[PDB]
RNA sequence: ACGAGACUCUGGCAUGCUAACUAGUUACGCGACCCCGGUCGGCGUAACUUCUUAGAGGGACAAGUGGCGUUCAGCCACCCGAGAUUGAGCAAUAACAGGUCUGUGAUGCCCUUAGAUGUCCGGGGCUGCACGCGCGCUACACUGACUGGCUCAGCGUGUGCCUACCCUACGCCGGCAGGCGCGGGUAACCCGUUGAACCCCAUUCGUGAUGGGGAUCGGGGAUUGCAAUUAUUC
């Protein structure tokens, strides 16, 4: 029963079911309007969003 | 008419080292650096180790 | 440095009327504080008590709050 | 404290020296001669330049300046 | 009324536990171990005395209403939600325990879990912490 | 035919231009053209710390994004007012046609 | 008929209080309820202030009528006071005799500066590292 | 189309589309 | 009509000030005479503009202390409104008249400074400023209620009350009277 | 010429339950001894008749603001939540007080529903609340 | 020449300018209650930007007055005045054996690679306690605690790609934690006029480890999830 017991385990919800979108690591993530990553690849990628750090 | 290259790494020994060759004018603070200068990072991979460069 | 663990009165015995009934009408400031500082009984007995007094018409109303009320005596001419 | 830099004094200095003949005394008079005769990205920049325009008209009418 | 009424019951000697009669009869029976603040409105909700009165004046017919309802507190339609001790695993029953109930079940239910050995019944034999909370930083007070 | 246009955008100044021109090319066409309601801007407040690892101190950005939104409203019909929108539109300027 | 209406407003920190001044009886509500009828009951006074300062028989011909929202309590109650004042000062400014309002604002300005003149504080924005704009943490050596 | 995400999310997009 | 600056029930007039060095510092008369002893604010500015603050009002700002009364000036109000009732209610006298006098028979008018290492125990006589020794007054008069309105059955409004009027005659039954005159012989037993 | 808008709301709210009380018609619940007005009330009310003082405060809130249900009820009567240990936060009232409060004002013709949302004043019940407004008046003059 | 300054963002005002059925104001009509006049965030529509939204421009510069100063840079006080020192952002040369190989398909060298240091499944652990240390929360009460009534905001966010998991008015049931059919919003429209708390008023309490303080612990009921026991939470 390798098949029926390789990934027969629940990643529905959790921690676990998403990750980060540029360098897939599971730490730190932003969530907040879809974004995706951890911190740094936010701060690294910033620029051509279009954040500004004007505040 | 200005111009500034910034290099950091191995650089002939085991200690890495930074060299900085500046000419020119350069402005560092306020926003003129938002829209007067632009800066590339790259990473240069060589045999011995990785290499810096860094262009305004 | 003496304690004196003081054990207030719930409810007056035959000394402590009259004596109210005397003496609190002839002083100046009255609270239910200073009643139950100098009559060794409860807050809310000096309460009910000045409340008694108000209805009989013995004591002037001055201001009333939640947290204390002012009461003096009669004018005596 | 409020000193002047070299840059508002130097350009203070150069404005008065090329452009005598339509100053005044009036704080706002010279401050739209500076306006309309200088180019400056700001305006807290050629306000500074028209109070240091105005006190430097102020003194030379007193006395001659070295500068 | 205000004055002290005659046979005012100083210390009232109800389920062998001492109350003082000096504090209000919705507080002064407070400090019968088992009943505390929010059950004893509900009590005297039930039996027809006031709140307004002290413990010390009351006499033996209230007193023994209000003991009735502390002993059978069902059939006075108190609510079933309002207990502390229901749905029992000896007899399946809703009950009111005042302070002996209350302390020998209590006992005989920390011998069944030391019985059972179920790790709560160890824990509360070891003298250590149950609900599963960290006992790293606290709890100095355990042993010398 | 009632219909509107949203004239939504991250810079201000070439929305600015392009809402000038709009508001030009309906004077000139002879149309009834209101006035630009300027909605409140929404501010992107994401705030992270400095340094990639956890050591230094506590210091954190602050990054920033305003999008301005404008509403242009105009009494005609369909075809005439696809050929004015379909003239001269920014990269940085999003046009959405909506009809009532 | 011509109407008598000047539209004058008010703040203190954020609640904005805006009067309307229109010809008739002497009688001053806010929200629709009378000035000894606003909780707290404490600045009574302080509500009843400028009228008492310019006399009733000066506020006989207009009505007042005044909503307020923002702020807190206190700012509202500082914000409808100075809503009040600053509408009279209008009212005669735009119909009444010039001097009339100028004898008024001496006296209004010789009480307080505050009847008439906005107060330029707000919060200001708290930053990193500590619980408010200027406070820090607490910080531990060794 | 049935998705119809909001005016933030629609910018995000395209400038993570353009990163 | 305005004819006089009732607070709240009791007059800002006909109010005697016995010091001349205290007589451009306490602000009560004619001028810095309110209905509240609440105002706006930007009093505390610049250097000496708490000088023309009433006395009344800068007793309200020193009435909250000690972390949970901190901002709550209605309660403070109505304290000093109370007290002033029964200010008024107990001697016969005007209650603004009482909290003069106090301040007056309160203030320290002579101060030691520690000078040296830290640890020695040098102490130089100086003399007090006068706003200062209003200021410490006020103080004085505010920690003697509030240490006095502690753990007691006694009210704040009435340990208010008999905090000033001890204060007042200088009977040093008060708590502010007592720190005066031991500050005063601190100060004299070194000169 | 005097309305709820110039009545004292403290008076009023007693003068309301007194009234309420008088009338007797509003089917009271059997539960209104044993219950707990909110989740962050600690002990009952002292009061033992505080539904006619509440139907009264309900009926002054929709006077003051129309189209409330019982969701809006909850959020007016609400409070600190004091968690002890935890830091205190804000925390509603019980919904189903408010919906005995308001089918009590709806059995008594007070208040029918308002449409496709909450409730609204009948306008005998304003009759009836400027009534008691004008009584109070009069008995303050 | 760099750095400071200069520059940008935000707050503080302008009854002047441009504009608004996704923001209102003022008038008019209808409707509801009361004693001839008051209230309506009730309904509907003739002007307007006084409130609100946000665009361009203006405004403060030691500008004036009186002193001090070599009478030069500048300083002090005052008047008119929304401000006569608002807060943040950016931030130079030189180096630290400062931290990060556990942010990366950024990375040299070394180790390992089928009985694996890759990977996956199931269970456990990171929470385990003689003790010490740091950041924090609640209190030691009557400037208070409980119970009712009165009453006032601003930043925000919201149906997601593999990715399923959104915010919620309204009706009923139940003390409550909660449950079901119902409507809106992909957003200045719906939650929402965000009926927030502290405060304000009125009872109860009376110096008592007390009606302060809620740690520890027993029994019961709901929600999330495949799964709660070392109590998820309520």
């Amino acid at each position: 029963g390798h098949q029926q017991l390789y990934w027969s385990h629940p990643r529905k919800f959790g921690q676990g079911s998403r990750s980060c979108r540029v360098c897939s690591n599971r730490h730190g993530l932003i969530r907040k309007y879809g974004l995706n990553m951890c911190r740094q690849c936010f701060r690294q990628y910033a620029k051509d969003i279009g954040f500004i750090k004007l505040d | 008419k200005g111009c500034e290259v910034v290099v950091s790494g191995k650089l002939r020994g085991q200690r890495a080292k930074s060299m900085k060759f500046v000419d020119g004018l350069m402005i560092h603070s306020g926003d003129p650096v938002n829209y007067y200068v632009d800066t590339a990072v790259r990473h240069v991979l060589l045999r011995q180790g990785v290499l810096g460069i860094k262009v305004k | 440095k003496v304690r004196d663990k003081l054990n207030n009165l719930v409810l007056f015995d035959k000394a402590t009327y009259d004596k109210l009934c005397k003496e609190v009408p002839n002083y100046k400031l009255i609270t239910p504080a200073v009643v139950s500082e100098r009559l060794k009984i409860r807050g809310s007995l000096a309460r009910a008590a000045l409340q008694e007094l108000l209805s009989k018409g013995l004591i002037k109303l001055v201001s009333k709050h939640r947290a204390q009320v002012i009461y003096t005596r009669n004018t005596k001419g | 404290g409020r000193v002047r830099t070299k840059t508002v004094k130097k350009a203070a200095r150069v404005i008065i020296e090329k452009y005598y003949t339509r100053l005044g005394n009036d704080f706002h008079t010279n401050k739209r001669v500076c306006e309309e005769i200088a180019i400056i990205p700001s305006k807290k920049l050629r306000n500074k330049i028209a109070g240091y325009v105005t006190h430097l008209m102020k003194r030379i009418q007193r006395g001659p300046v070295r500068g | 009324s205000l004055v002290i009424p005659e046979k005012f019951q100083h210390i009232l000697r109800v389920l062998n536990t001492n109350i003082d009669g000096r504090r209000k009869i919705a507080f002064a029976i407070t400090a019968i171990k088992g009943v505390g603040r929010r059950y004893a409105h509900v009590v005297l909700r039930k039996a027809d005395i006031d709140l307004t009165k002290r413990a010390g004046e009351l006499t033996e017919d209230e007193v023994e209403r209000v003991i009735t309802i502390m002993q059978n507190p069902r059939q006075y339609k108190i609510p079933d939600w309002f207990l502390n001790r229901q749905k029992d695993v000896k007899d399946g029953k809703y009950s009111q325990v005042l302070a002996n109930g209350l302390d020998n079940k209590l006992r005989e239910d920390l011998e069944r879990l030391k019985k059972i050995r179920a790790h709560r019944g160890l824990r509360h034999f070891w003298g250590l912490r149950v609900r599963g909370q960290h006992t790293k930083t606290t709890g100095r007070r355990g042993r010398t | 035919h009632r219909i509107r246009i949203t004239l939504t955008s991250r810079n201000v100044k070439s929305l600015e231009k392009v809402c000038a021109d709009l508001i030009r090319g309906a004077k000139e066409k002879n149309l009834k053209v209101k006035g630009p309601v300027r909605m409140p801007t929404k501010t992107l407040r994401i705030t992270t710390r400095k340094t990639p690892c956890g050591e230094g101190s506590k210091t954190w950005d602050r990054f920033q994004m305003r999008i301005h939104k404008r509403l242009i409203d105009l009494h005609s019909p369909s075809e005439i007012v696809k050929q004015i929108t379909s003239i001269s539109i920014e990269p940085g300027v999003e046009v959405e046609v909506t009809i009532a | 008929g011509p109407l008598q209406s000047v539209q004058v407003f008010g703040r203190k920190k954020t609640a904005t209080a805006v009067a309307h001044c229109k010809r008739g009886n002497g009688l001053i509500k806010v929200n629709g309820r009378p000035l000894e009828m606003i909780e707290p009951r404490t600045l009574q006074y302080k509500l009843l202030e400028p009228v008492l300062l310019l006399g009733k028989e000066r506020f006989a011909g207009v009505d007042i009528r005044v909503r307020v929202k923002g702020g807190g309590h206190v700012a509202q109650i500082y914000a409808i006071r100075q809503s009040i004042s600053k509408a009279l000062v209008a009212y005669y400014q735009k119909y009444v005799d010039e001097a009339s309002k100028k004898e008024i604002k001496d006296i209004l300005i010789q009480y307080d500066r505050t009847l008439l003149v906005a107060d330029p504080r707000r919060c200001e924005s708290k930053k990193f590292g500590g619980p408010g704009a200027r406070a820090r943490y607490q910080k531990s050596y060794r | 189309m049935a998705v119809q995400i909001s005016k933030k999310r629609k910018f995000v997009a395209d400038g993570i589309f353009k990163a | 009509t305005p004819d006089i600056k009732l607070f709240g029930k009791w007059s800002t007039d006909d109010v005697q000030i016995n010091d001349i060095s205290l007589q451009d510092y306490i602000a009560v008369k004619e001028k810095y005479a309110k209905y509240l002893p609440h105002s706006a604010g930007r009093y505390a500015a610049k250097r000496f503009r708490k000088a023309q603050c009433p006395i009344v009002e800068r007793l309200t700002n020193s009435m909250m202390m000690h972390g949970r009364n901190n901002g709550k000036k209605l309660m403070t109000v109505r304290i000093v409104k109370h007290a002033f009732e029964i200010i008024h209610l107990l001697t016969g006298e005007n209650p603004l008249q009482v909290l003069v006098n106090a301040i007056i028979n309160s203030g320290p008018r002579e101060d030691s400074t520690r000078i040296g290492r830290a640890g020695t125990v040098r102490r130089q006589a100086v003399d007090v400023s006068p706003l200062r020794r209003v200021n410490q007054a006020i103080w004085l008069l505010c920690t003697g209620a509030r240490e006095a309105a502690f753990r007691n059955i006694k009210t704040i409004a009435e340990c208010l009350a008999d905090e000033l009027i001890n204060a007042a005659k200088g009977s040093s039954n008060s708590y502010a009277i007592k720190k005066k005159d031991e500050l005063e012989r601190v100060a004299k037993s070194n000169r | 010429g005097v309305t709820v808008k110039d009545v004292n709301q403290q008076e009023f709210v007693r003068a309301l339950a007194a009234f309420l009380k008088k009338s007797g018609k509003l089917k009271v619940p059997e539960w209104v001894d044993t219950v707990k007005l909110a989740k962050h009330k600690e002990l009952a009310p002292y009061d033992e008749n505080w539904f006619y003082t509440r139907a009264a405060s309900t009926a002054r809130h929709l006077y003051l603001r129309g189209g409330a249900g019982v969701g809006s009820m909850t959020k007016i009567y609400g409070g600190r939540q004091r968690n002890g240990v935890m830091p205190s936060h804000f925390s509603r009232g019980s919904k189903s007080v408010a919906r005995r409060v308001l089918q009590a004002l709806e059995g008594l013709k007070m208040v029918e529903k308002d449409q496709d949302w909450g409730r609204k004043l009948t306008p005998q019940g304003q009759r009836d609340l400027d009534r008691i407004a004008g009584q109070v008046a009069a008995a303050k003059k």
